[PDB]
């Protein structure tokens, strides 16, 4: 558990439905979401990996379960259920054990996704931009469309917007 | 695969016995019948010669054979039909071998037939001779299976559609 | 990028077939190759999405795959209605969909000058 | 289901545009459509694209900052506003409608464009 | 074969043997033709012996 | 692993018996300990549910497992204890591998707690307070019982003692 | 996922071959390598444990796989047959999973290795040291090679140089 959802982001976003993970930027322009595909489709090719091995690793044999015995044989009947019930039990201690960790797995997987990202911009904006909770931030200078872009993108360009972060953070 | 052939043929391989035995419990379409796969011997004339009858297995298949053993319920119905106080059935094979005897017994009434069939069935591996030899009771074979086992599966009991 | 073939030519009742492939890479399943096909004052219609689903409408002389690390469009059988440009637009982890540069083909009806 | 598009002409050099296209046949509240432009001896290149519910927005790297794609349900309607347009936006422009995908509870982008427009031709100059 | 070295095919012949090794199909096994009753318990009896 | 437990807090409180995670606080009025109830509720509640999802998914069926055999049956002997010993072996190798994995998931389960306890308090305290080392941070300016009954309950308003913070920490 | 490998720290080292986590120093004396020893022996001790674990807790009993039935018992060599393919199936099914879980689990571990030794760096040269990406940190005073064996060490001694810092910072 890294502390990003259910940490310090409290809550969802229902209107960014074509990811998992964005951004909410707000200018003079406009405000908007913006859906990070690249985090996502690493995501989902990482979830539907862990699927496809829970659910292709099985494979099995033709079998025919079940057998018949008269009363003469119940020694022969009472061993093939000690080996089917046998069966099941492990099955079914190991299935129910086994969807349950990855389920824990997964809900970690998602916030380390979540934590980097919010990590990442931090080390882009650094003194340039103030956290003001719930996990973002607000600039210190004034971020056009393109600052914004470029921020999603991974390349700030933190030295252009420097000194007038410095003037109007020096305050 | 499996193939329905004729191990003993009704109109030849019984000069000496009658081969119209018939048995109200297994009635079809009103009157009177037996099983398709099995003839049922009776001494012909006023006597049951010796019988001994031989099949070689020349399939180059396992091939199953059925037969039976009759009990009748009490003494007059074994003389009446096979004319000696006791019987013997003997089956020969290169791995199955098995003597039979008439135990004549007054069993609870089932079908409305109080004697009783035993079925016994053997698989004869291919090249092998089966032997039978009796002097009465005895369910002869008439049809033989050959058949090539498969894969181990089961019998469903259900009663859904088939698609 | 997505690099195509400038011009291609075929006559009618003739197979033939177009390429698709990156200018640094290889084409894979998960690129979901989509073939466009785009006459002159009409809109382009997507003849082929995914490796090899097809519309409904779109007539089954128009099958596509991908063979040797690159999408390609068959057309089996080529009638004089298959004379238009041909986009292949890939799949990279983005809503931004790459697009080829085009592929004229030419069904041949006069001779060659 | 067909898309018609409009608005668009010869506007001079730093001037804006407002390029709309209507949809009949279907409902805008459950496509994502993308606008795209053939510039004149070049391929096609992608333009803008707005989600399903319209929520998020994406824009080419060349004309961010400059272009607004926008949706509107009621009238049935996407909007391109361009403006502060330059001699490099001189193209065809045609709006697409993604195909349905939905992978794990989201939407997609994977298929492509399923319906596409007939375009409107939008060419400036400084003559 | 088990059959033809525990009755004595004349054609063939330890006292402590982890596990038997046979070849896929003996040759000399029952010289004289007949039926060996539970062979394959007899075997299993006969796989270690102390 | 995290770095809290072992890490950057290398040893543990004695005197804390109340809770597995929480503050020790001094001021001029005194010293003292507060265990976090919130994050120990919620630690014993997923440690509860782990030991009941372990031991409550094994519901078996009413078994005899023993046979008796005549010596005839020597086959028979060896398949019942093939199936006892197969039984044995899968049941035993998957416990205590279960049981290994499931104790370094609870002990990264509590790093993580302690990790996000201090990184909540360093996002709450920003620069009016720097960090020491030990997990522990010294104010810049005079907290009483008020200021860090706050800074455990989760709102220590930073703007009312910012400017002092500032006029102590550019001394 | 930590975001240490492949995250901040793009690719790896070619050169430092004696360790898994190191430093690469740059003075005016000059540059070199140094593996971190007592980290990379903790984790060469948790993966030989790991491996240990998962070798030698198979405890295996002696048995004979295969039984001999004629033509009359065939219900009993199928079931034979289906004990058989059982055990194949869930040792098949366990084994495969078991090294997919453990393969994510290693790499989550040294992904955490090498954050944890990124943040101890930062902690220690706090202000002093400024993060020029590619996770790590250009110094603001003259380090000679005691200053680097400091820092790798343990102990940098901060007020020591903070002054200089200072004076080189505000610039």
């Amino acid at each position: 558990l890294f502390g990003a959802i259910a940490g310090f982001i409290e809550g969802g976003w229902t209107g960014m439905v074509d990811g998992w993970y964005g951004y909410h930027h707000q200018n003079e322009q406009g405000s908007g979401y913006a859906a990070d595909q690249k985090s996502t489709q690493n995501a989902i090719n990482g979830i539907t990996n862990k699927v496809n091995s829970v659910i292709e690793k099985m494979n099995t044999q033709f079998t025919a379960v079940g057998k018949e015995f008269n009363k003469l044989e119940r020694r022969m009947e009472n061993l093939n259920k000690k080996v089917d019930d046998g069966f099941i039990d492990i099955w079914t201690y190991n299935a129910e054990l086994l969807v349950l960790l990855e389920n824990e797995r997964t809900l970690d997987f998602h916030d380390s996704n979540v934590k980097n990202l919010y990590e990442k911009v931090k080390s882009q904006l650094k003194n340039n931009a103030k956290e003001i909770g719930n996990g973002c931030f607000e600039f210190y200078h004034k971020c056009n469309d393109e600052c914004m872009e470029s921020v999603k993108n991974g390349t700030y360009d933190y030295p252009k917007y420097s000194e007038e972060s410095k003037l109007n953070r020096e305050k | 695969s499996f193939e329905r052939f004729e191990i003993f043929p009704k109109e030849s391989s019984w000069p000496n016995h009658t081969t119209t035995g018939v048995s109200a419990s297994c009635s079809h379409n009103g009157e009177s019948s037996f099983y398709k796969n099995l003839l049922w011997l009776t001494g012909k004339n006023g006597l049951y010669p010796n019988l001994s009858k031989s099949y070689a297995n020349n399939k180059e298949k396992e091939v199953l054979v059925l037969w039976g053993v009759h009990h009748p319920p009490n003494i007059g119905d074994q003389r009446a039909l096979y004319h000696k106080e006791n019987a013997y059935v003997s089956v020969v094979s290169s791995h199955y071998s098995r003597k039979f005897t008439p135990e004549i017994a007054k069993r609870p009434k089932v079908r409305d037939q109080e004697g009783r069939i035993n079925y016994y069935w053997t698989l004869l591996e291919p090249g092998d001779t089966i032997i039978f030899e009796a002097n009465g009771n005895l369910i002869a074979p008439r049809y033989a299976f050959a058949l090539s086992r498969g894969f181990g599966s089961g019998i469903i009991n259900s009663n859904a559609p088939m698609d | 990028t997505v690099i195509q073939e400038p011009a291609m030519s075929v006559s009618p009742g003739g197979t033939v077939t177009l390429t698709c492939a990156f200018s640094s890479g290889s084409v894979t399943t998960s690129n979901y190759p989509g073939w466009y096909q785009q006459t002159p004052g009409q809109p382009p219609r997507q003849v082929i999405y995914s490796t090899n689903s097809r519309p409904t409408v779109v007539p089954s002389r128009f099958s596509g795959a991908i063979s040797g690390n690159k999408a390609t469009l068959t057309i089996t059988g080529a009638q004089a209605e298959d004379e238009a440009d041909y986009f292949c637009g890939l799949y990279k982890n983005s809503a931004n969909i790459p697009f080829g540069g085009g592929t004229h083909l030419t069904v041949l009806g006069q001779p060659k000058a | 289901e067909k898309l018609v598009e409009s608005g668009g002409g010869l506007v001079q050099s730093g001037g804006s545009l407002r390029l709309s296209c209507v949809g009949s046949g279907f409902d805008l509240s459950d496509n994502a459509f993308t606008w795209v432009r053939q510039a004149p001896g070049k391929g096609l290149e992608w333009v803008a694209t707005i989600s399903t519910n319209g929520g998020s927005t994406y824009y080419a790297d060349s004309v961010t900052g400059r272009f607004t794609i926008s949706k509107d349900n009621s009238r049935n309607t996407i909007y391109l506003q361009m403006n502060s347009l330059r001699t490099e936006d001189t193209a065809h422009y045609y709006c697409a409608r993604y195909k349905v995908c939905h992978r794990y509870g989201l939407s997609c982008y994977y298929y492509g464009m399923d319906r596409w427009g007939p375009g409107v031709e939008v060419v400036v100059s400084s003559a | 074969s088990v059959a033809g070295w525990i009755l004595g095919n004349p054609e063939c012949e330890r006292e402590s043997w982890s596990y038997i090794v046979e070849k896929p199909n003996p040759e000399n096994g029952t010289c004289y033709p007949g039926h060996f009753a539970d062979y394959e318990e007899l075997r299993e009896q006969l796989s270690s012996v102390s």
